[PDB]
């Protein structure tokens, strides 16, 4: 059900078979990191989207 | 009219049972603050026992009907995750704060100039904690850590203990010392290692320079004890090679069976022979290992232990430096092993405690690591120890993390009371009395530990309160901000020279997380219980 | 005496809160004794041979080393083995099967054994049929056990766990412990180095 956020969020085009897993459907970020909530959990975020 | 199927509370009824609700959480841990302090011990209706002094266990174990209630048994628990300390302080103190907001909405005033009272009050006395009541540990060094840990472990199974636990729990802490990007030293307390087993007193608990196991080898024929250890962390079990659901063996010509059956563990024996060849010494495995490979790695004159605990190898590979192997594949599609995988340490023995026997990895290279064997005079004892050095341990990561501390026993309290008291007159005419309420909700904890010690409560929290008074007023007596409480003869004691500490985020998570659940109880007023 | 067809009206509608606090409690009454029928009355109507390790596995197993009844069911895992024991203090047999399954905890801490008397969950049930070994897996009667004291005796523990085993009840049976080793689970933040 996330697919189409994820999609519109980053900017990535779902691969379906390693055929078609081209370059071009790859979304440019500026960081991926993953957060601890001061031991309250983890949290991964993905802040910086080139064309967001 | 309403017709609703089930129960309502309307107006002050609501009130005084949240308050009820409250006040009875707060008094059931209300008896376990300070050194002065006595443990609890529960009873789960099964025969199994719990002594414990920690809030949040209290809590916890518990099992509690009124949601008011639950809201602060959830707030101790979120203390306890987000700090470690102060898990009964928090409690009282949002009890108290819940306390004399009610007094004052039944005094006809509205609950959110209470509300927005209590929001400039604890804004105000974060800020004069942060600005006045802060003393940085650079100037103070080891001695600062050792009394944090001693203050700590007080009202604790290790209160008198403490000259040696501290110690302990600070060269612990110390061990484990790493630094991250952005040249922070991050402390990762949760990978210290508390392994309990009675027998000796306390004075015998053994602080590991390296990791402790509770596992043993799988295999009677192997060595107990190697002095060059070549440790090999594999992460798949070690048995007789079986196809998947996707392949399955079928036989047309008979005599390629017991080629069939020679390879199923002929596989394996390869496996072992490559990782063998390298001169690993240890092997552990978090999967199980069949007698096969026992005997294999028994001929060989090396370890091998099977069934460890995830976190516990790889807080060994991280620390003997080897990697995690789930499987035995290269980038060239071959099956390989080679020796730089391998981790080293200058001792591995499987050593005795108390008729049962645990793997000692003694002085891991490239990375120093540190496990308490913590020896007690029984189950429960030992299980307290665990908490309170669990407690100790939380302490001194907050002290070396951020390098503030406050005083203790109370005087904290008596000065943000004194402070908040001067600083209402100034804003407001209602939120002037929930300023007001605020500081005196804050002096439950000194009051609280007076009486612990069977002392004139009264007497010393006025004489307190006169100390931090004259140390507000006067600017040439400014030192009379550490004055706390001695509760061993029950007398003002500068607590700053005594060396009573407390981590200041403690102080400002505590204060943080009360006024939110004050706020969060204090907006109801009217109750629907559906019958289920 | 006519005018039958009413259709009534909204007085029903009027005493819907009285009629669902009596509804309520007719609905516990009724899953209560269901529970409690679907044993009764559905079950009380109706040398190998010397067992030579039948010794070694006795002195190997004395290496130690109402609402209830519902509620104790109703919640938990099912995928676990839950063997209740019936009894009534005075008649005699109780006490060799409560020793036998207090044996058997021991080698098999996943079953749950647990004891609860006849009087406060029939009349014929009390008098001749205490002795009854339910077994409850995933909510449902897999073992419905009555008159075990003809296929047992008056036993150690050894025959009552050859008596489940050999109709694959039992769970397969899998070292001592200093005492415990875990503390906590979470983000535990393991070591890293940085360079
Ligand atoms: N040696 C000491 N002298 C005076 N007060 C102390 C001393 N050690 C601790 N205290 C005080 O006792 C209070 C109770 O702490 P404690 O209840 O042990 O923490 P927690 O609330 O996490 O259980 C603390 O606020 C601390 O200021
Ligand atoms: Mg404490």
């Amino acid at each position: 059900e996330d697919i189409e956020f994820i999609c519109k969020t980053i900017g990535t085009k779902p691969v379906a078979h390693i055929d078609q897993f081209t370059a071009d459907m790859l979304g440019s970020a500026e960081l991926a990191e993953e957060v601890n909530l001061n031991g309250s959990g983890k949290l991964l975020k993905i802040t910086g989207c080139a064309s967001p | 009219p309403l017709s609703v199927f089930g129960d309502r509370s309307t107006g002050e009824t609501i009130r005084s049972q949240n308050v009820m609700a409250a006040a009875s959480i707060a008094n059931i841990v209300k008896s376990s603050l300070g050194p002065v302090g006595l443990d609890k011990m529960l009873v789960d209706d099964i025969g199994d026992v719990t002594i414990t002094n920690d809030g949040a266990t209290i809590l916890k174990l518990l099992e509690v009907e009124h949601p008011a209630a639950k809201v602060l048994c959830e707030l101790a628990d979120l203390q306890d995750k987000e700090v470690g300390d102060g898990t009964t302080s928090v409690v009282i103190i949002a009890a108290e704060l819940l306390k004399n907001a009610d007094e004052l909405v039944k005094q006809k005033i509205h609950p959110t100039s209470v509300i927005s009272g209590y929001r400039l009050a604890c804004k105000e006395a974060v800020r004069y904690i942060n600005e006045n009541l802060i003393v940085n540990t650079d100037e103070l060094g080891r001695d600062c850590l050792i009394n944090a840990a001693k203050t700590s472990m007080s009202s604790k199974i290790i209160g008198i203990n403490g000259d040696f636990f501290a110690n302990m729990v600070v060269d612990a802490v110390l061990a484990i010392k790493y630094t991250d990007i952005r040249g922070q030293p991050r402390y990762p307390v949760n990978s210290v290692n508390i392994l309990k087993a009675h027998g000796r007193s306390q004075m015998e608990s053994m602080l590991i320079s390296g990791y402790a196991l509770n596992c043993v080898v799988g295999s009677q024929g192997m060595p107990k004890r190697i002095v060059n250890a070549k440790i090999a962390c594999l992460d798949f079990s070690l048995q007789k090679t079986k196809m998947k659901l996707g392949v399955q063996v079928v036989i047309t010509d008979p005599e390629k069976l017991d080629q069939i059956r020679q390879r199923e563990s002929d596989i394996t024996k390869e496996r072992i022979q490559k990782i063998l060849a390298t001169g690993a010494n240890v092997i552990l495995t978090t999967g199980g290992i069949d007698d096969m490979c026992l005997k294999y790695f028994v001929e060989a004159g090396a370890m091998a232990v099977r069934r460890v605990l995830k976190r516990d190898l790889k807080r060994i590979a991280k620390a003997s430096g080897a990697t995690i192997l789930s499987t035995l594949a290269n980038l060239e599609g071959e099956e390989t092993f080679e020796a730089a995988m391998l981790g080293q340490a200058e001792e591995v023995v499987q050593e005795r405690i108390c008729d049962d026997e645990l793997i000692l990895i003694k002085n891991t290279k490239a990375r120093t690591s540190a496990s308490i064997i913590l020896r007690g005079a029984n189950d429960f004892m030992c299980d307290e120890m665990e908490r309170s050095l669990h407690d100790a341990l939380c302490v001194v990561k907050r002290v070396l993390e951020s390098k503030s501390v406050v005083p203790g026993g109370g005087a904290v309290e008596a000065a943000l009371s004194i402070y908040l008291e001067n600083y209402a007159t100034s804003m407001g005419s209602r939120e002037q009395l929930a300023i007001a309420e605020f500081a005196r909700s804050l002096l439950v904890i000194p009051n609280t530990l007076a009486v612990n010690a069977a002392q004139d409560s009264t007497d010393l929290v006025a004489k307190l309160r006169a100390f931090h008074n004259e140390a507000q007023v006067n600017p040439e007596r400014k030192n009379l901000k550490w004055i706390g409480l001695d509760l061993s003869n029950g007398k003002p004691r500068d607590n700053k020279q005594a060396g009573v500490f407390e981590p200041t985020i403690v102080k400002v998570k505590s204060l943080k997380f009360a006024t939110e659940a004050a706020i969060t109880i204090l907006r109801i007023d009217d109750l629907i219980k559906l019958h289920p | 005496l006519a005018g039958e067809g009413i259709s009534v009206n909204t007085g029903p509608k009027g005493v819907i809160n009285d009629w669902r606090r009596f509804k309520q409690l007719e609905t516990e009454q009724r899953e209560e004794q269901c529970r409690e029928m679907e044993r009764l009355i559905k079950k009380l109507s109706m040398f190998l041979q010397q067992y030579r390790k039948q010794r070694m596995e006795e002195m190997r197993q004395q290496l130690h080393k109402g609402e209830g009844f519902l509620d104790m069911i109703d919640k938990e895992q099912k995928s676990i083995v839950i063997m209740v024991h019936i009894y009534e203090d005075g008649i005699p047999g109780t006490e060799a099967m409560n020793g036998c399954m207090i044996c058997l905890a021991a080698e098999y801490p996943a079953v749950k054994f647990c004891k609860v008397k006849s009087s406060v969950i029939s009349s014929q049930f009390t008098r001749n049929a205490l002795p009854a070994l339910l077994i409850y897996k995933g909510g449902e009667l897999i073992g419905n056990f009555v008159r075990v004291t003809d296929q047992l005796g008056d036993f150690f523990a050894v025959d009552l766990e050859a008596f489940l085993q050999e109709f694959g009840l039992l769970p397969e049976k899998e070292v001592l412990t200093s005492v415990r080793n875990s503390a906590t689970c979470h983000s535990e933040d393991s070591d890293l180095e940085i360079d």
